[PDB]
């Protein structure tokens, strides 16, 4: 009945999206700027307990992969699964989550311009606080997303996170 | 993308039917391009002015059904005043029976489909190529204007001046 979140906050400087480059991946940054069209809030897998797996392994954990899809992977034993899942809903635990896009301030865009803007997702409590049309605090965590590289046995892009946010601005 | 009419063909003429029917799509860019030497555009993310060195000229269709003699200049023409003080100067063609010239004009309409070419009695046509390149080796030449006509242009204009003010209303 526990699952600890973090946030940090008063960072050092606040970059702009136009600030935004690949060096900040799995990095703490301050950004604000314009809500645009907040989604409404559904869970976060984080861990599942997905079994068996063939017939019953009942093995509950983890599965917390970006997919996020899935457990049965190397159960039970002896489950041998492959198989399916199978799909064990009830004991995860879940969390959050709704995405919101930021668009770029107009007072410091270089008109003309047409900002470029992309996504602020809420993971964390700190979820939901937002409000449209304000300029907010937020915490960097570049990172990236799936739908150019390929991997031979794709493409991806700016998914911009927060464990922490305040609404100031 | 692609700029049509004023773009399309630049340092050369524009030629217009219909020009009141231009709406005002046309019309204000138009009266710009009678301070010539631009087209701005602020639409999308282009902001730039592009040259429209194009030379204008227009078939003015009055109103229907014609213009009424009557009538006060400006009231046939359904364009903006401020814009036709931006032409330099215009042709008004009237048509008015004239049991002579209607003559020779019918028979001028009668002379097709009874022939295919028109003029006799005498003209020698002159081609454009030949014709275009003199005009095109005028246009080298750059006259400077003397004092003594600079001066001249001075004097008449100031009655020029005074004719067309002292006619008052």
């Amino acid at each position: 009945e526990r699952v600890f979140q973090i946030s940090f906050f008063n960072l050092p400087t606040v970059h702009r999206i136009r600030d935004i480059r690949s060096e900040k991946i799995g990095s703490l940054l301050s950004i604000s700027g314009t809500v645009t069209r907040t989604s409404e809030v559904r869970p976060e897998l984080y861990k599942a307990s997905f079994t068996c797996d063939m017939c019953r392994a009942i093995v509950d954990n983890v599965e917390q992969s970006f997919k996020y899809t899935e457990p049965t992977f190397c159960p039970n034993p002896s489950c041998e699964n492959r198989a399916f899942w199978t799909l064990n809903v009830t004991r995860s635990r879940f969390l959050d989550w709704q995405k919101v896009r930021i668009q770029e301030n107009a007072n410091e865009i270089p008109t003309g311009s047409m900002p470029r803007t992309l996504d602020v997702i809420l993971r964390g409590d700190s979820v939901e606080r937002a409000k449209p049309g304000d300029r907010c605090k937020f915490t960097g965590v570049e990172i990236v997303v799936p739908d150019k590289p390929s991997s031979t046995l794709l493409t991806y892009k700016i998914s911009f996170l927060a464990c922490h946010v305040i609404s100031i601005g | 993308l692609e700029g049509g009419a004023l773009v399309l063909a630049d340092n050369g003429i524009c030629c217009i039917d219909e020009f009141d029917k231009m709406d005002e799509s046309d019309r204000t860019a138009i009266h710009e391009v009678m301070e010539q030497q631009t087209i701005s555009i602020s639409k999308a993310g282009i902001n730039t002015t592009l040259n429209a060195r194009t030379s204008i000229l227009a078939a003015a269709n009055p109103l229907y059904g014609r213009y009424n003699p009557r009538l006060s200049p400006l009231d046939n023409i359904n364009l903006p005043a401020a814009l036709l003080s931006r032409f330099d100067i215009l042709f008004l063609m009237l048509d008015i029976p004239s049991r002579d010239d209607d003559e020779k004009l019918a028979e001028h309409v009668t002379y097709v489909h009874m022939h295919n070419k028109q003029p006799d009695l005498d003209f020698t046509p002159v081609e454009p190529s030949k014709m275009r390149e003199y005009i095109a080796y005028a246009k080298t030449k750059r006259p400077v204007m003397s004092e003594a006509v600079n001066d001249y242009v001075v004097q008449a204009y100031i009655r020029l001046r005074q004719d067309s003010k002292r006619e008052m209303d």
